């Protein structure tokens, strides 16, 4: 509709294209089944988000029915666009950034603001799967290392904040992460580590060295084994003492919580990243396949598997959410018991959970003034329930001490990091493809020097710039990144995908391609979403995103352990340098989509 | 005695990079 001329001669033609597979057999890679590009597909979507990022999301914004808006928001956004990116990939048969350069070459920046986002998600996931692998190394020992405290030099008492914290707290914060007080404050580059990282590094190069045939069979293994292994958790947890008591705790409706703004933002922002729309990849894995194969029906299946997953891992982390609470209900709850006990001289099995109250005011009628010394508590579910621990804790400092008070401890443990581990590995594959392929379309090597060596040079080059994570204020710097530059980078190269193959490509020239690959011109449910709803629905979550940046008191969390009421929490409000940081990670990507297209619209008039 | 994590580390290390070797090996092979 907008007018660019010279659409012709510059893309394939649609009766040249019946005779470009039996020549582009050679030159380009090809897959060797149909499930080896849905495990791929599969496990690019599903990786790392869906444990630690939305079962919190599905409670603490009103679960129950938080499924509800994310339901909706779903098959309107996610359906459509991921539909949209199937199909464009299989036709104009390039990359990321050889379709957006195909279409007005002056546009081209939705190619590199794809790469620039990327290498930014790619670069700080490779250091969660760097934690991981850390604490897979120490498993396979009967007593874990996050089971008890350490002693410090006399041997008589406990290191003193393993005492006031948690043994399993002082296992992240200190013998992992070795945490500074501030973000200002760095110090070395912490040796273990950094071997760890390394490790890492090279896991991921060895699976994509050629290209996408080596990323197969690896495929394959990395996206099963998830999946049996979450399963694996489901028949262990719904057995313990709490199961069945964390998840109704989940499925409670909260109908308040739907009539806010920061509700479908949230849930719009994942949907996003549920999938792996706008990142570039999911182009490039398409533009592989056959000319007439179904990408109408792909979309489809990949969705509901993804909707699915979901709600599943969510009913396996809120299970021992529901174990631990109940745990830690009745090692309070028997503290209090004992304590009358140890006062009132009492027999033993006397005064049980059925009788606290009773034999409560059964002491202080008996004889007063030694009820006024006891120390009692107030525990009770519901507040053991409701901890908004997010992103890192639900798997480092949550869902592992749970597996200490279980009956084989170092077995769970091993099952659990090889889980996280290959859904880490599979979203990297992803990431990784990213990368490569548009930094082949920019020619930035001669076409000599093989596929092993661009990718080691970029394996090669990530690894010295993840040098940051590793100080000893590291994870200070992965909490900053992450959020921002996600959020914003992806709402944006989203929005201008939707645009440029409906205004810039023609809507009507599309149809035709489409039914060329497959029969049946797509229903009156794809052309309105396509063309009305989903662009002006993603205008009102890029609208609620500067509504909600404006007012939240932008802050972050320390450790600080020589600090006056020690472990509660710290918000201590980021210094004044670090909005060049922001502007950095979560600007230039957005802005290289106008910034270029204001550079070619001055260079030849 | 021996810093368990360490051994753990190194059994995983030495398959890596045998599997990395072997992997250049075919590949400037049928290269
Ligand atoms: C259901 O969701 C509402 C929405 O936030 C929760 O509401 C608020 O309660 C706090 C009390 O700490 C007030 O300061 C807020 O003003 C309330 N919000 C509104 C919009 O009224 C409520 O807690 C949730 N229900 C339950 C049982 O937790
Ligand atoms: C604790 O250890 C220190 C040396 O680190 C020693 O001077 C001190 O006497 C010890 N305390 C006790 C109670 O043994
Ligand atoms: C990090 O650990 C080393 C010993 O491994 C210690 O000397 C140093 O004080 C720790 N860093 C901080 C900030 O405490
Ligand atoms: C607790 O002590 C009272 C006092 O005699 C007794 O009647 C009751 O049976 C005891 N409870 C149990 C479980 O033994
Ligand atoms: C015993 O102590 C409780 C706790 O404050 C109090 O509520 C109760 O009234 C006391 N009993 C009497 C007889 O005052």
């Amino acid at each position: 509709v907008l007018p660019n001329p010279g659409l012709d001669a510059r893309i394939p033609s649609l009766a040249e294209l019946e005779t470009i597979e039996q020549e582009e057999a050679s030159s380009r890679p090809k897959w060797d089944n149909k499930a080896q590009y849905m495990l791929t597909c599969l496990g690019f979507c599903v990786g790392l988000g869906n444990v630690w990022r939305f079962p919190y999301l599905c409670q603490s914004h009103g679960g129950g029915a938080f499924m509800i808006p994310f339901l909706i928001l779903l098959v309107l956004e996610g359906i459509p666009l991921l539909y949209l990116e199937f199909a464009i990939g299989q036709r104009l048969r390039r990359g990321s950034l050889g379709v957006w350069s195909s279409i007005h070459p002056a546009l081209k920046g939705l190619g590199l603001a794809s790469m620039l986002t990327s290498f930014m998600v790619g670069l700080y996931y490779n250091t969660i799967i760097s934690w991981i692998m850390w604490y897979l190394f120490n498993s396979f020992q009967e007593p874990l290392p996050w089971s008890d405290c350490p002693l410090n030099e006399n041997q008589t008492g406990y290191v003193d904040e393993c005492a006031r914290s948690s043994p399993v707290d002082y296992f992240w914060y200190r013998e992992t992460l070795n945490i500074s007080t501030s973000i200002s404050d760095s110090g070395s580059i912490q040796w273990w580590m950094l071997l760890c990282l390394a490790c890492a590094w090279s896991v991921l190069y060895m699976c994509t060295i050629r290209g996408i045939e080596t990323t197969g069979k690896a495929v394959y293994i990395t996206s099963t084994l998830p999946y049996v292994v979450l399963t694996i958790f489901l028949i262990r947890g719904l057995t313990l003492k709490g199961a069945t008591n964390g998840i109704v705790f989940l499925f409670t409706p909260n109908v308040t919580e739907l009539a806010q703004p920061d509700t479908w933002l949230d849930a719009g922002a994942q949907v996003f990243f549920s999938f792996s729309l706008a990142f570039g990849g999911l182009i490039s894995f398409s533009s592989y396949n056959s000319v007439h194969n179904n990408c109408e029906k792909d979309s489809v299946i990949v969705s509901i598997i993804n909707g699915f997953t979901s709600v599943y891992v969510a009913i396996v982390v809120y299970s021992v959410i529901g174990f631990r609470a109940t745990q830690r209900y009745d090692d309070c709850f028997s503290t209090n018991i004992l304590t009358l006990i140890n006062g009132f001289d009492l027999p033993e099995g006397n005064v049980t959970q059925e009788n606290f109250v009773d034999m409560q005011q059964r002491c202080n009628a008996s004889d007063p003034a030694a009820y006024a010394q006891l120390v009692f508590q107030t525990c009770d579910i519901n507040a053991f329930l409701s901890e908004a621990v997010e992103g890192t804790g639900l798997a480092f400092i949550v869902f592992t001490e749970a597996i200490t008070k279980m009956p084989l401890s170092p077995l769970w443990s091993v099952l659990f990091f090889i889980m996280l581990f290959c859904l880490g590995l599979s979203s990297m594959f992803g990431n990784m493809e990213g990368v490569v392929v548009p930094l082949q379309d920019l020619r930035v090597i001669p076409p000599k020097w093989p596929k092993e060596v661009l990718t080691g040079l970029i394996c090669l080059g990530t690894f010295l710039i993840g040098f940051i994570f590793t100080l000893n204020s590291g994870q200070y710097w992965l909490s900053l990144l992450d959020s921002y530059a996600g959020s914003i980078p992806l709402l944006i190269i989203a929005f201008c995908e939707m645009f440029s193959v409906v205004y810039v490509y023609g809507v009507d020239r599309f149809n035709k391609d489409i039914e060329f690959m497959i029969g049946h011109k797509p229903n009156i449910f794809w052309q309105v979403t396509w063309r009305v709803v989903s662009p002006l629905l993603m205008l009102i979550i890029f609208l609620f995103f500067f509504v909600v940046e404006v007012s939240q008191e932008l802050t972050y969390s320390i450790w600080d352990p020589g600090y006056e009421e020690f472990p509660k929490s710290q918000k201590i409000s980021y210094p004044n340098w670090v909005y060049v940081v922001v502007v950095i990670v979560a600007g230039v990507p957005s802005l290289t989509i106008p910034g270029y297209a204001i550079y070619k619209l001055i260079r030849n008039h | 005695p021996v810093s368990i994590w360490l051994i753990v580390f190194g059994v995983v290390m030495g398959v890596i990079v045998v599997g990395i070797v072997i992997l250049i090996f075919t590949g400037i092979r049928d290269r």
